RNA sequence: GUGAAGAGGGAAACAACCCAGACCGCCAGCUAAGGUCCCAAAGUCAUGGUUAAGUGGGAAACGAUGUGGGAAGGCCCAGAC
RNA sequence: CCUCCUAAAGAGUAACGGAGGAGCACGAAGGUUGGCUAAUCCUGGUCGGACAUCAGGAGGUUAGUGCAAUGGCAUAAGCCA
RNA sequence: GCUCAACGGAUAAAAGGUACUCCGGGGAUAACAGGCUGAUACCGCCCAAGAGUUCAUAUCGACGGCGGUGUUUGGCACCUC
RNA sequence: UGCCUGGCGGCCGUAGCGCGGUGGUCCCACCUGACCCCAUGCCGAACUCAGAAGUGAAACGCCGUAGCGCCGAUGGUAGUGUGGGGUCUCCCCAUGCGAGAGUAGGGAACUGCCAGGCAU
């Protein structure tokens, strides 16, 4: 399955981060929405979460599944992390090729202030 | 159709069981049912003679312990490896 | 010395209770006679056992 | 607080070194030596270990 | 039939034992860099603060106390160092 | 574990087996192993069985109406063997 | 010199004990990043079959690991770039 | 830069005979005898296919099995070099 | 608060498989099309991008099912540490530890954080 292959791809970097203890900015890209979360190193506590599924972000977007929606959601998640003082995270692409919407989200977060 | 007079075991374990089997009795268990299992102390010679019938392992035995009758089935039998003796009998409450 | 020996025959270690030979389709007395004849050729004490449900 | 008395009734010759060390821990020194100790689970364990060669007057 | 016969053997070879196995057992307190287990292949895996060398030797990377646990979906055995 | 490098008592004799670790003396007592008829210290001790083979006091498959105990079973005063 | 067993569930442990290998290879067969997952069998299919390539399924790592055996390996240590 | 591979590597550089022998030692280690053991050897016995005109057991006795002796060939290396 | 969905875990088969059913407002998936960014040792299959017509078909989620997988007592048995004993290449007794298999039985997971949807 596609998602099984994606999980298999992601697991290595996820375990490396999980043992390193880095706060994790995990992305999740779908054909329509792109989700971003920042999660504690233990993995069982969601620090912040910004997604196109929610009205506050979506209402400023034409289509929720493209590079511009990704840039908007990355900007939002980075600003909320900076308001929670998260400051320094590490990027978990979750198997998605770091390119296109995922890369645009990453650059939006980097310019907003998240360090990775 | 067969009635088996049984008495309650006082001590369990390898030593007590081998003491029984030397003293011409043998341990048995009554499990199954909705209550805790009961360990009993059967009379080896009578039980061997009565199990000689092939319907012992088919009809519902009755066990008389402390006057209380228990209707059981013969579930499993452990036999001596090279003797016509019994070592243990599993009864199921029924 | 000078190494181990060469394989000469094959055995099957027998412990008490092991049911060596089994037989079916014959009368019981003839089975007893046949088993007596067979046991006379073996170096281990034996006995005659029957089938039971359990 | 309760005290038991332990009397060595057999030799320590040919015993396992662990048995000899248990005898020493109990403080017993020779056959017919009686010592007084406290009644603790540890002491009971020592006595159980060397129960074949000591007698206990509880 | 007088004296004897004769006959060489083809075996009689072996290698120096490598002294593998668990060096520091569970509950022990190690210094940083202490070898916890020498092994062939990750029979034991590297948990928290435990590093795996090239020969799959597990060494504690932080001071503390050893801790074995069955972890993961494959019920593998992980050595971790509780912070002490 | 013992002997080696440990004597003493027992196993007849018998380093290595069982009991037990000799500082010296005593014409004192209690014991371990092992024993108590005589050699040879100590029960011709008490109770209930077994063996009739000198078994005890060397040895197997196998054989046998030896004898003792046990749980059954078969045929029987229309009187059975 | 390496691997398994003997080796008595820590380490170690002998024999003219039972089995096998080494006296190298690689500039990539190393590093990293990204990606991928095997054997076998069945079905269908030009030459072309028991075994060539193609497609589907069952299967589940019974594969692979430059070379022995063991321990590992799916996050792959296996296969490409 | 050593197949110094007898791989902790005596020299850079080394094979044999002695019944013509000699010395120091050993029963630490062989041949002879003794000893322990009894694979082998020898002698018994158990089951009994079959042979024996029929009939296993007059006489043999297969396929197997269990012992005895210390009578050969041995094993070990305890006494004696 | 209730229920559904998505993500990250906890845990690692009482949690997996099979079989039957069910879901599309939201989510997810399939889907539509490739100047493009990006791509196939050929192929927009996969990866990627721009989208949203349609369908939950497959997948996934959930529900129900014991046919398996899985877990699993009590009892007994095997083994075994220490001390004894026997006709001792194997056993037995006192005491301590006590399985494996099997039996009754359980069993179609449970659970935390965040977000969205619906009914509030
Ligand atoms: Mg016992
Ligand atoms: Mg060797
Ligand atoms: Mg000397
Ligand atoms: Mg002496
Ligand atoms: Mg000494
Ligand atoms: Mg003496
Ligand atoms: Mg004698
Ligand atoms: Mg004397
Ligand atoms: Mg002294
Ligand atoms: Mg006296
Ligand atoms: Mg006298
Ligand atoms: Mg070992
Ligand atoms: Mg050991
Ligand atoms: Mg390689
Ligand atoms: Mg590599
Ligand atoms: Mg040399
Ligand atoms: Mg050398
Ligand atoms: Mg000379
Ligand atoms: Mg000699
Ligand atoms: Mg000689
Ligand atoms: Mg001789
Ligand atoms: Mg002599
Ligand atoms: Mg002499
Ligand atoms: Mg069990």
């Amino acid at each position: 399955d596609k998602k099984s292959a994606r999980i298999r791809r992601a697991t290595r970097a996820r375990r490396k981060l999980q043992e390193l203890g880095a706060t994790r900015l995990v992305v999740h890209r779908t054909p329509r929405h792109i989700y971003a979360q920042v999660i504690a190193p233990n993995g069982s506590e969601v620090l912040v979460a910004a997604s196109t599924v929610e009205k506050a972000i979506a209402e400023q977007l034409k289509y929720t599944g493209n590079k511009d929606a990704a840039a908007a959601v990355g900007k939002a998640v980075a600003e909320r992390a900076l308001e929670k003082g998260i400051k320094d995270v590490s990027f978990d692409r979750s198997g998605f090729q770091y390119h296109g919407r995922v890369q645009a989200l990453a650059d939006a977060a980097r310019e907003a202030g998240l360090q990775f | 159709m067969f009635t088996i007079n049984a008495e309650v075991r006082k001590e369990q374990g390898k030593g007590a069981s081998r003491r029984l089997r030397a003293a011409n009795k043998f341990p048995a268990i009554i499990y199954g049912g909705k209550e805790a299992p009961l360990a009993i102390e059967l009379d080896h010679d009578k039980v061997m003679n009565m199990q000689a019938k092939a319907e012992f392992y088919s009809e519902v035995l009755t066990i008389v312990v402390d006057g209380k009758e228990i209707k059981v089935k013969a579930q499993d039998v452990q036999r001596h490896p090279y003797k016509p003796k019994l070592q243990h009998i599993d009864f199921v409450r029924a | 010395g000078k190494g181990k020996g060469n394989v000469e025959y094959w055995v099957a270690l027998i412990q008490p209770g092991k049911v060596l030979y089994e037989m079916d389709g014959v009368p019981e007395e003839l089975a007893r006679e046949a088993f007596k004849l067979a046991a006379a050729k073996l170096p281990i004490k034996t006995t005659f056992v029957t089938k039971t449900v359990m | 607080a309760k005290t038991i008395k332990i009397t060595q009734t057999r030799s320590a010759i040919g015993r396992l070194p662990k048995h000899k060390a248990t005898l020493l821990g109990l403080g017993l020194r020779r056959i017919g030596h009686t010592v007084e100790r406290e009644d603790t689970p540890a002491i009971r364990g020592m006595i159980n270990a060397v129960s074949f060669m000591v007698k206990v007057e509880e | 039939a007088h004296k004897k016969a004769g006959g060489s053997t083809r075996n009689g070879r072996d290698s120096e034992a490598k002294r593998l196995g668990v060096k520091r057992f569970g509950g022990e307190s190690v210094l940083a860099g202490s070898i916890i287990v020498r092994q062939r292949g990750t029979k034991f895996h590297a948990g928290a603060n435990v590093g795996c060398g090239r020969d799959h030797t597990l060494f504690a990377k932080a001071d503390g106390k050893v801790k074995f646990e069955v972890k993961g979906p494959k019920n593998r055995k992980f050595i971790s160092i509780e912070a002490e």
